[PDB]
RNA sequence: GCGCGUGGGCCCCUCCUGGUAAGCAGGACGGGCGAGGCGGGACGAUCCGGACGCCGGGCCAGGGUGCGCCGCCGGGGCCCG
């Protein structure tokens, strides 16, 4: 690069969707943000005032701060060997909120859920924790139509 | 033929020893490593590695400090591994056992004219090895005016102070000047 | 003039390490140096090139020291220093030095007979009668 | 308290005698249930597919000169530091796909019964405080798994061939297993084109009986 | 006369070889760049009752 | 070198809780290599990748080879310039035994290795049938040739450490 | 915490820019030489294997096995490397 400004690189980045462009759901505005929450930061073109830089796109974060018109994030940028917590300020437009946290926060309330019976009706308690895939098992599969294959002579 | 660096975070040293000419340290530190290893306490634990620790690792406590840790804890011992210095500022010092490696000759009148006892690390050994009714009390060890300059006076988040007089304003007048 | 019996003394090299290029130059005197040159054949240990000393041609410690008639040697002096020798030393022997005078030397060596101390160089000097 | 010591023998020796008894009988009727039950499918014109594999013996296959980042990471959480190391792996979706990033410098398959304890007992060695401490008795397994239920040798043998409950504990006490030169063809191609890298099965077995 | 003007070989080795070091703990904490407001209102609010320390 | 009928199918799914099994009759040096031929296949022929689907069962085909049999093999393989289609024919006593003989002439003359020939099919053909006389000058019911090669007694002379008296006759 | 050396790099793999091209110039991920012994690639800094205390026995990688020069045969096909 020879030109490093403020938007350099950011000709698909910050541009619109295909049918996406015009003014923000109201929606935007309206859903209410929490200390703590985690937020995905995806800039929206159209709005040009607190808006996060390129390398901010695309990286989730914590709120810092909710303060008026716009809200403090705390991501972590690896800069060279040291990864670095950032606090940035966006306004509404260009944050969203994240689903990160949903599958831990589904799987607790499960996990109690399962806990609770355990504790009265079935008090054996099943395994509560996440299994990758596992090797398959046995089972008897009838062949019964079994459809022969063969390589196919090559044509062109 | 051996990969062991993928996941090994290299050898850390620590002082084993006290590097101390001083026969009587030498001579605690393995008194009380022998207990350690023969009876396998924290106290004499924390103990043993304190005496090998050097001078600036080991910071005095005041007899104002002492009073004011052991106010709840008369009772229990206060072991100190430096030198107790009196506060002439605490007009009244409060009566307790204390044992250190040096009591300085105010702290030593003083303590006794209260009616408590300056006990050595030879009595702790002998008297409360293992430590019962013990407390291991440390000095402030930032108190160095040495570790209060470390850092990178200068740069925006320092909050250090610059080494020597500078007189100037660039830089030093403001996060603007310079 | 018998040892204890000791374990069989093995020893890694027989040879004494000679300096790289110590032949080619009466100049570099035989004592090893570290090869220590930036395109040194014998640093880089290429094929064919002399053997560098490390600690791995270190001999048993247990038999370390030990002269070939499995005895350790202590350089005596005088016949005081015989006392050194006479505080059960039965595993070391005796050397006497070479400054020592035939004179002084026919003393320490009766002292050793009564002790049974052995002395490696016990026909040093001896030439005849004085 | 001295005594006692001859007590665990008894208690550790019983499960011992019991156990391989025991299991060898299991073993043997793991073979006719699965040729019955095949038998079985035959006259319902069905096939009886086997239970996919539960544990694979992994043999590093090449050395650590430039290995890339990515490779000598997966390679040290497969305690796979040294060329001719085997250690046995547990198949998971987890493993079986890092196993695939590193097949270039391993081979893999399914141990037997008897390749499991021929390299339990002739190359055994067990981590104790961080040091290879060697398996010559049982009483060294049941000073630290019986907590993980395996007071013997056979004991582990069960937990290390059927994938059990103690699998972690067990697999990692014993200590990365030190296996002599392997024979290998080619080392580059793949058990598929010929050489030797990557998943060999069955084939696992012979290629470690050299190496024992 | 010319040199190279750029290379990143080994700079991500360099990186790595003790890196990848996480920021601390307080930072993650701190009160900079929060709230003016919100943080007066914290120092009034635990001025009172169990939390305050004020004596 | 050794006939394997390896069956497979589609892991189970929502949409098709059964799914069709494919069987291949594949010729390989081993089980592993035989499955993944059969992988090689179903992921062109049926679009299904190994990952996606599972082996029912691998299972060894073995012949009794104690007659002389036709058996014609039709390939595809891939040259220089691109794929081409040719058909074989090795008489042999199994069909496994043939399948290496066929292999054997398709490295030699046509440089072509066992992943670049695919196998269209193997079918014995009997004598009437055969379309290549280097075949078919065997299946007449008298075959009277003097030995091929009798100077290859020359085994015998690498013992001796070739110093024989007289030079041996043929 | 204290501090040293360094800040001419160059090769391989793959991905590239300028150029007719270059053992050319300029970049990227990883590796290597630098600073890596050793066996092989006839020879070589970097290739292919292997990364090194001193030894004895055993195995065997890569690369080979007429003779220089350690180590080979058996089978199928082709044939003025």
């Amino acid at each position: 690069t020879h030109s490093q400004g403020y938007r350099c690189k950011t000709r698909y980045c910050f541009a619109r969707k295909f049918r996406r462009h015009g003014m923000a759901n109201l929606t935007t505005y309206n859903r209410v943000y929490k200390l703590g929450q985690y937020v995905n930061i995806k800039v929206n073109g159209a709005y040009h005032k607190g808006m996060p830089h390129r390398y901010y796109n695309g990286r989730t974060g914590t709120i810092f701060n909710i303060g008026p018109r716009a809200l403090g994030v705390q991501i972590q940028k690896r800069v060279r060997g040291r990864i670095m917590l950032k606090r940035i300020n966006v306004r509404l437009e260009h944050v969203h909120p994240s689903d990160c946290r949903k599958n831990h926060l589904e799987r607790v309330a499960a996990n109690d859920a399962a806990r609770r019976l355990a504790k009265e009706t079935g008090q054996p308690v099943p395994c509560l924790k996440r299994q990758n895939a596992l090797p398959r098992a046995a089972h008897v599969v009838s062949i019964a139509s079994a459809i022969d294959i063969t390589p196919l002579k090559y044509d062109g | 033929g051996i990969d062991l660096k993928t996941g090994i975070k290299k050898r850390k040293v620590e002082r084993k020893e006290p590097k101390s000419p001083n026969p009587y340290i030498r001579l605690l530190h393995n008194a009380f490593k022998v207990v350690y290893e023969n009876t396998g306490e924290d106290f004499t634990k924390v103990l043993t590695k304190r005496l090998c620790l050097s001078k600036t690792n080991r910071p005095v406590l005041s007899v104002s400090r002492l009073a004011h840790l052991m106010h709840k804890r008369e009772d229990k011992i206060a072991v100190v591994a430096s030198t107790v210095t009196n506060d002439e500022r605490l007009v009244t010092i409060p009566r307790m056992t204390i044992c250190a490696l040096k009591f300085s000759a105010t702290a030593r009148s003083r303590i006794e004219k209260a009616g408590g006892r300056c006990m050595s690390f030879d009595e702790l050994l002998a008297e409360k090895p293992t430590g019962d009714n013990c407390v291991l009390l440390q000095g402030r060890r930032s108190c160095r005016a040495v570790c209060k300059k470390f850092g990178s006076p200068g740069r925006p988040n320092s909050h250090v102070k610059p080494k020597g007089e500078h007189k100037g304003r660039r830089g030093a007048r403001g996060r603007h000047s310079w | 003039i018998h040892p204890l019996p000791h374990k069989i003394i093995i020893k890694k090299r027989k040879n004494k390490f000679i300096r790289f290029q110590s032949e080619r130059f009466v100049r570099v005197k035989p004592s090893w140096r570290k090869p220590r040159g930036i395109d040194s054949p014998m640093r880089h240990q290429y094929r064919g090139q002399r053997p560098m000393v490390s600690i791995g041609y270190g001999s048993d410690k247990e038999t370390r020291f030990m002269l070939p008639c499995g005895f350790f040697k202590h350089r005596i002096s005088t016949v005081h220093e015989l006392k050194t020798l006479f505080m059960n030393n039965k595993t070391h022997a005796a050397q006497i030095a070479h400054g020592v005078s035939a004179r002084s030397r026919k003393q320490i060596l009766e002292e050793a007979k009564k002790m049974g101390v052995r002395v490696l160089n016990a026909d040093a000097k001896l030439r005849k009668e004085e | 308290r001295a005594t006692e010591k001859e007590k665990r023998a008894a208690l550790v020796k019983d499960h011992a005698v019991k156990s391989a008894q025991v299991y060898a009988r299991y073993y043997i009727d793991l073979v006719e249930s699965e040729k019955k039950a095949r038998e079985n499918a035959l006259k319902n014109n069905q096939l009886y597919v086997p239970d996919e594999p539960k544990v694979y013996l992994v043999v590093r296959i090449r050395g650590i000169v430039g290995v890339a980042p990515k490779v000598r990471t997966i390679l040290s959480l497969l305690r796979l530091r040294q060329i001719n190391n085997a250690v046995f792996m547990r198949c998971n979706k987890a493993t079986l796909n890092a196993l695939r990033i590193v097949d270039h410098y391993v081979t893999y398959g399914e141990p037997t019964v008897e390749t499991i304890r021929n390299l339990i007992y002739k190359r055994g060695f067990a981590k104790v405080n961080g040091q290879r401490i060697p398996i010559v008795d049982n009483n060294l397994i049941d000073e630290q798994l019986s907590k993980h239920n395996i007071l013997c040798a056979e004991d582990l043998v069960h937990e290390i061939f059927t994938c059990g409950s103690s699998f972690k504990e067990a697999n990692n006490f014993l200590w990365p297993f030190q296996l002599n030169s392997a024979a290998l063809k080619d080392k580059r191609n793949n058990f598929a084109e010929g050489g030797d890298f990557g998943y060999r099965g069955k084939y696992i077995n012979e290629f470690v009986a050299r190496m024992i | 006369a010319k040199l190279k003007n750029h290379t990143s070989k080994n700079q991500n080795r360099k990186d790595h070889r003790n890196g990848i070091k996480k920021p601390k703990k307080s930072a993650y904490t701190s009160h900079k760049g929060m709230c003016p407001k919100y943080l007066r209102n914290l120092r009034r609010s635990r001025a009172n009752d169990p939390r305050q320390s004020l004596r | 070198m050794q006939k394997y009928i390896v069956y497979g199918r589609r892991l189970p799914s929502e949409k098709f809780p059964e799914p069709e099994v494919f069987r291949m009759t594949i010729y390989a040096p081993n089980e592993i290599v035989a499955k993944s031929r059969f992988w090689y296949h179903l992921k062109s022929l049926k679009k299904i990748k190994r990952t996606h689907g599972e082996i029912l069962d691998c299972q060894h085909i073995e012949e009794n080879g104690d007659f002389v049999k036709n058996f014609g093999v039709l390939l595809r393989y891939r040259s220089r310039v691109g794929q081409h289609n040719m058909y074989r024919e090795v008489r042999e006593t199994t069909s496994a035994r043939a399948m290496d003989k066929v292999y054997s002439e398709m490295a030699g003359q046509c440089r072509a290795r066992y992943h670049d020939i695919q196998i269209i099919n193997v079918k014995e053909v009997a004598d009437e049938d055969v379309r290549r006389e280097k075949v078919a000058m065997f299946t007449q019911k008298g075959v009277r040739f003097p030995h091929p090669c009798p100077y290859v007694h020359v085994k015998r002379a690498a013992r001796t450490a070739r110093f024989q008296d007289r030079a041996p006759h043929v």
